[PDB]
């Protein structure tokens, strides 16, 4: 009752069946590649119903040295990862297979990774606001407990690094189980989030699901998948509060992309697959928390090209609470962390939730980097000298603002050889309230780039000499 | 009876061949209680696109037609009912009594069966009630980028039809719907409480379609919620549907059609995807009196990119609709909330929609904001400015600082007349920038305290007479004697 | 990444435009009644006029670059849409 | 020998014929709906023959509940239109079918949408000005008979007041009438024009063809032919000067568009179909004088992007001889109609058509206007005292002839009792002549609001 390849194009494998034993769509069938160098055992993932009893599948591993016509068993469920607490603290790749110990796990509870998103009944907004220490998004970008929190920008402005930097402001500290995602990222990537855990001793809450670059599509697609069922067991049946850190979320959009010819499938727009949205929606609809049961979700999203415009990132945005968007500018400018404060986003960044006086700051805030971004190109060709006293002294207080805003990264020492520092929400308010009334203009801009609070402020103005 | 046979699948599509006598549209029952559309109809196979649970289709199954094009229960028991696009409930409060059942294509009315829009439908948002007034039986855009206030706008509306469906008259009463495409559940979730804080549910449906969901239900949303706002429409009620939104409805359209193998145009959209808008939105309609006089009043949203209002589906929407409220995220950050550009927005049917003492006073207004466009330049120069353009700038401060409002706060027709009064009448031009929209309000309660007969006037005749607007100058006089300004300066005179 | 930019500077230019109008009205209130003055050292009304006119030329130019970027990226869009669609064919 | 169903693809449907009844090149064919709910009789228009007895058509309704195999009648003609004086007064749809009366002009002559332009013999060689009686449209951007004139304007600046002024004057001075033609017309706006004529009585004089925008693409791309060929009826076989309204001719173009997208062609730059000019050529030349007869057309143009040289408006552009703009700015001004001399254009203002002197005073009204908008920046910023004299007696003058392009169009007799004028070519030319001489500075500008000619300039003079 097994069936056999009929035709093989990279990662897609046509298998034929017989009559009657055509396995269930999402079904996981099990191929054999004999070569010496290359042997190993293909999971064949059933994407399509081709008719005349015939499958197209994804595989989760290369398929080269597969040869047509070669026994393919169907396994009669789909993928499924272990489940549990004796996840924590190890490596899984999509497939649950223990990377850190190999053959760890078997013997677990196994759940499918394909599962339903919540009933809207037991869906319920999440408002409580989740300090960070970082003063751009405490105060423009507040991150809400149990909500869904994602980190825009092209290609190497910051997201990792602010992964990583939550991980420690957010990780450490958590009372409960945490479950980290490498969907299509950097292997050393991997080894070296893997050994900060070792050393900081957060491994053993943490759960890790790897799946890189230099793997198939499969992989990349379903590796998302692997790690959010771990998440929803731990939502689900433990009831404990879960940390989900995936990066890069867009990875699972461009595997989804990349077989999405070779499945028959016509191209949309950007060449994206028809599906987009739907897969979207689906993924990110089981990333949520439920009424009593609070997931809290940081993705790093990659927005191809610094094109905020294009259809994954664009899709992606609605399924967010709160978003840090990294800009180019800003990072070349050479503040970090690169948040373009103008683009950012928090659904509970209003006086109901987070009072009158962040919410007036904030708003001061938005609105002197607003004008003074206007400004820009009138100071660019024709000098700030023939701008207003007024507006000079905005264009000043915005500078002042937009370095303040930066910050030294405890993630980032590796990079600009100083410790990190952390600022309190009310120091955060306070010296920026500060700032927009003008008691900093005497300073020079450059006291305020990559420091902390006040103190360290003061510290770097009487360093370079001011007071 | 005829049982068709599944003979392929795959991403949300399923091919049946038989069912020789199916109907193009016609909803077909597979096992495990999954439904689907045929929307491909040829000699070899149907093409149909499964509304959920598309992993249960297989190869072979059995597949039976249900003689029915796609159809909603309506009736009034889905006021405060959150359903699918199917008409079931999701909100889990159990089964929703139908009065009746409507077609999701029934055609919309003829240009025999209308009437010009003469009623208004108050907003509570004085930007768009002054500037871009939205008539009963409309279909207004919401068109702007991400985060700009579109649902709060639409949200807003919402919550001002409270005091309308309390007054009883089903001649005031406005019933809601809201239709919510490819929207995360939890900001469905949040939409809803935000209504319910306002007691808006007691008048309002969603039509709930969420991310997660089959691109059939997102494709069909907006018809249901259609179906749904029409049964009413047209027994004499008046509605009010909001599309929220119809870019996401267009994109999984697009969706089921390459996946139908149909060939794609501009952006790969099919060639009926303006048909597909047009038709939804044409059903939205004044009705005549023969035929009970309602109207439904449509509030499609579109999420612009970079705003570009020139790509495909804003240009479809666009000549579509009666008129546009555009929103930009630089007036959003300059302070201007809700951050209407009143600059290009425009209401085709215009004055039409606005009652008598409305468009008195806003008939200055949109020539003053255009003036006051035109001096911006100059702020730095008052100086230089003669007379006339510095005190002509003034008043452009005060009134754009005077069309701002806080998100959840719709205001009265009565109290959108005073304020735009205050505004255009010069009583605001002793008063600071930043206090002007304080002033606003705490004028606004004090007409409220103690002179409640100016909004009586104003709600009960629709004008404000001329012993009207003595007292209500004097109670302004009186007001601007004990009102108190943040500078600590003195506002009278 | 051609069409943004092309649509920055034409944004640009138009704060341009309007502030060197601003100039230039300034500039003949000025007369009936620093070095932008048009070449004085080497009159600031004419300048700013001049300015002013560039910064609508600069303007009309950059906004037909962009136009024709606009449909040269719908043409290619299509393009591979249709050329996908025909190996798929 | 009727046909059946085999495929049906949204608006595209298949239908099979037997070996010898092929139905020609877009024939209309029906075939039935008979589910209650949405029961109806399509109409199919054959658009290819895919061989083997298949003919590819597009439906001109939404084809929601119809059946495989169903029969299909074949008409043995393409979508036929009823003409005669009978039409005038009343709503049909691309289709023919009357709306404010259903069956009505089923007993009518019925004429092909689809014919010839003129043979190149009839066309007349020699371009020839239309008298409007407007001061505006005569001096500045004096239409061309059976030309094409683009019309421009924002919501509440009296563009659909011009339309009926255009609508009364062709009705009574050329003893004319009107074809008025939605395309893309939304109900809304289909039943407040009809509403609005049927109020003014002009209605009678003019018939209304609507293709709205609930209606599949086919409609919308054949409701144009329809009108056209009511006013070639008009024009060929009972010697009348025709006006015909499109409104809008972007969207007739766009309907052409998604018909090709759903046929399967491939798209053309920017994504329009293949055949886009040669669609435009033949929709546009059969709008054009012959034996005496014209077809005179004023369209209204949807510019996408506001970028000219998009393909749909650089093609619609290519066969345009006149452009009036209607602006806000002229219509908060009391000016009527509200047309902007400096925007607005007409390829036949040279010298070789309109003679020297009309073309002289064309020129010296525009410079002046020109100029005095030139001003307007300094006048409105740094105040009026602050010009020179020459330049305050320039503004004067300049106002004085902008009030003056005013005039009390004969479709205002509604919003004011006032009747509307005439003002003969020649009059109008020597009066503007007169005007930039400065021989009318003394009087107010008050005396040059909403008049005729110099007879009613004089009058209003003494009146204040
Ligand atoms: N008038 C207002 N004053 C202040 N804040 C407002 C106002 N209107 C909306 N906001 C806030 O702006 C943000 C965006 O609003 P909203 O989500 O309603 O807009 P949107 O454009 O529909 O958003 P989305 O991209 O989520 O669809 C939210 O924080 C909302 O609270
Ligand atoms: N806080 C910071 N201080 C200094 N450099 C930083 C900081 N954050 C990021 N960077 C720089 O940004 C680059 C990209 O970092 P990373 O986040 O790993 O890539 P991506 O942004 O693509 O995920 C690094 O090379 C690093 O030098
Ligand atoms: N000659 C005129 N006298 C007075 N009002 C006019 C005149 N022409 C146009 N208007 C005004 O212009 C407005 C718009 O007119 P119309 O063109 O009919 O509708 P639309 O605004 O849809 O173009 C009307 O409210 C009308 O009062
Ligand atoms: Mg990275
Ligand atoms: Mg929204």
């Amino acid at each position: 009752t097994a069936g056999r390849v009929v035709r093989i194009t990279g990662p897609v494998v046509d298998v034929e069946f017989p009559r009657g034993s055509v396995p269930e769509l999402f079904n996981a069938l099990h191929a054999e590649i004999t070569f010496g160098a290359l042997a190993k055992t293909l999971t064949l993932e059933v994407a399509q119903h081709l008719g005349d009893s015939l499958v197209r599948c994804i595989s989760m591993q290369p398929t080269d040295g597969l040869v047509r016509g070669v026994e393919v068993t169907d396994t009669g469920a789909s993928i499924s990862v272990p489940v549990g607490d004796g996840v924590k603290g190890h490596v899984f790749n999509a497939l649950g297979d223990c990377l850190d110990d190999p053959g760890y796990g078997k013997d677990f509870e196994h759940w499918s990774i394909h599962r339903k998103p919540p009933a809207f009944s037991d869906l319920e907004p999440r408002t409580e606001m989740l300090e960070t220490g970082l003063k751009v998004v405490d105060l423009l970008t507040p991150y809400v407990r149990g909500g869904k929190i994602a980190l825009f920008g092209g290609a190497g402005v910051g997201k990792t690094v602010l992964i990583q930097e939550m991980i420690n402001r957010i990780a450490r500290n958590f009372g409960g189980t945490s479950v980290f995602a490498g969907v299509g990222e950097r292997t050393r990537e991997g080894n070296d989030l893997w050994v900060e855990l070792a050393d900081a001793n957060v491994l053993k809450d943490t759960a890790l699901v790897f799946g890189q670059m230099d793997e198939p599509p499969g992989t990349r697609m379903r590796v998302a998948l692997s790690a959010l069922t771990m998440a929803e067991f731990f939502r689900d049946e433990q009831g404990q509060d879960v940390l989900l850190f995936i990066d890069n979320i867009f990875r699972f959009t461009q595997a989804g992309s990349e077989v999405s010819t070779l499945l028959g499938r016509m191209p949309s727009a950007v060449g994206y697959q028809p599906t987009l949205a739907d897969e979207m929606g689906e993924l990110q609809e089981r990333i949520t928390s439920t009424r009593g049961r609070s997931i809290t979700s940081m993705q790093a999203v990659y927005v191809p090209a610094d094109d905020y415009t294009d259809p994954a990132p664009a899709t992606t945005f609605a399924h967010l609470d709160a978003t840090t968007e990294l800009s180019r500018a800003v990072f070349s400018k050479g503040i970090f962390p690169a948040v373009d404060p103008l683009a950012s986003s928090s659904t509970i960044l209003d006086p109901a939730i987070v009072g009158d006086e962040h919410y007036r700051v904030a708003q001061e805030v938005i609105r002197i980097l607003q004008r003074y971004k206007d400004l820009q190109d009138i100071i660019a060709i024709l000098g700030i000298d023939e701008l207003s006293e007024e507006d000079k002294q905005l264009v000043n207080r915005a500078r002042r603002i937009e370095r303040f805003l930066s910050q030294n990264m405890m993630a980032a020492e590796q990079f600009t050889g100083q410790p990190g520092s952390t600022v309190p929400l009310k120091e955060t308010i306070e010296a920026f309230d500060k700032l927009t009334k003008g008691e900093f203009d005497h300073l020079p801009e450059q006291a305020f780039f990559l420091i902390g609070g006040l103190d360290d402020l003061a510290k770097k103005a009487e360093s370079l000499g001011a007071k | 009876e005829e049982i068709g046979t599944v003979i392929d699948a795959g991403d949300g599509i399923a091919h049946v061949e038989g069912l020789p006598s199916v109907m193009t549209q016609e909803l077909l029952e597979f096992p495990g209680g999954v439904l689907g559309v045929a929307l491909n109809l040829d000699e070899h196979s149907v093409g149909a696109v499964i509304l959920g649970e598309f992993e249960k289709i297989e190869e072979g199954q059995q597949v039976k037609r249900t003689g029915e094009v796609l159809s909603v229960p309506v009736g009034d028991a889905f006021l405060g009912r959150v359903v699918n696009p199917l008409g079931q409930p999701i909100d889990g409060q159990g089964d929703i009594a139908a009065e009746t059942r409507r077609a999701l294509e029934l055609q919309a009315p003829s240009v025999v069966q209308r009437q010009s829009v003469s009623e208004p439908l108050q907003t509570g948002i004085k930007a768009i009630d002054a500037m871009t007034p939205i008539g009963r039986g409309q279909r207004q855009l919401i068109i702007g980028d991400r985060k700009t206030g579109k649902t709060a706008v639409c949200v807003d509306t919402i919550l001002n039809q409270r005091e309308a469906w309390l007054t009883g008259d089903p001649k005031q009463q406005v019933r809601c719907v809201y239709v919510a495409i490819g929207q995360k559940g939890t900001t469905i979730a949040s939409v809803k409480r935000a209504l319910e804080e306002g007691g808006a549910m007691e008048y309002t449906t969603i039509v709930a379609a969420p991310a997660s969901d089959a691109a059939g239900f997102k494709w069909l949303a907006p018809y249901t919620g259609s179906a749904i706002g029409q049964h009413w429409m047209y027994n004499g009620k008046h509605v009010l549907i909001v599309f929220d939104d119809l870019s996401k409805q267009a994109d999984a359209y697009r969706a089921i059609s390459l996946l139908l193998r149909r060939p794609p145009g501009r952006e790969a959209f099919p060639g009926d995807v303006f048909y597909l808008h047009s038709r939804l939105l044409e059903r939205c309609a004044k009705l005549s009196d023969e035929l009970g006089g309602g109207s439904m009043t449509g509030l499609p949203i579109i999420e612009t990119k970079a705003n570009d209002i020139s790509a495909f589906i804003p240009t479809n929407v666009i000549s579509i609709t009666d008129g546009q409220c555009f929103l930009e995220s630089d007036l959003f950050n300059q302070g201007v909330r809700p951050a209407i550009n009143v600059g290009v927005s425009v209401s085709r049917v215009g004055g039409a929609a606005q009652i008598k003492a409305m468009k008195e006073v806003a008939g200055s207004l949109r020539l003053d904001l255009s003036q006051y466009r035109e001096l911006e330049a100059f702020a730095a120069f008052a100086s230089d400015l003669d007379a006339a353009s510095k005190a002509q700038l003034d008043r452009g401060a005060r009134l754009v600082e005077l069309l701002k409002q806080p998100q959840y706060s719709p205001l009265a027709v009565e109290e959108q007349v005073v304020a735009i009064f205050l505004g255009t009448q010069g009583h605001l031009d002793s008063v600071p920038v930043e206090d002007v929209q304080r002033f606003e309000s705490e004028l606004l309660e004090h007409v409220k305290a103690s002179h409640s007969d100016i909004f009586d006037g104003i709600r009960e005749t629709k004008k404000l007479s001329e012993e009207a607007e003595e007292k209500l100058v004097s109670v302004i006089n009186e007001f601007k004697k004990g009102f108190q300004a943040s500078d600590g300066s003195s506002v009278v005179v | 990444a051609t069409l943004r930019e092309l649509r920055g500077r034409i944004r640009s230019a138009g704060s341009i435009k309007k502030i060197t109008k601003a100039q230039e009205l300034i500039a003949t209130s000025r007369i009936a009644k620093r070095g932008l003055c048009g070449a004085y050292n080497a009159s600031r009304r004419r300048a700013m006029k001049s300015a002013t006119d560039n910064a609508d030329d600069l303007i009309k130019a950059l906004t037909l670059a962009a136009n024709r970027e606009r449909q040269a990226q719908i043409t290619q869009e299509i393009s591979e849409i249709v050329g996908g669609a025909n190996a798929l064919a």
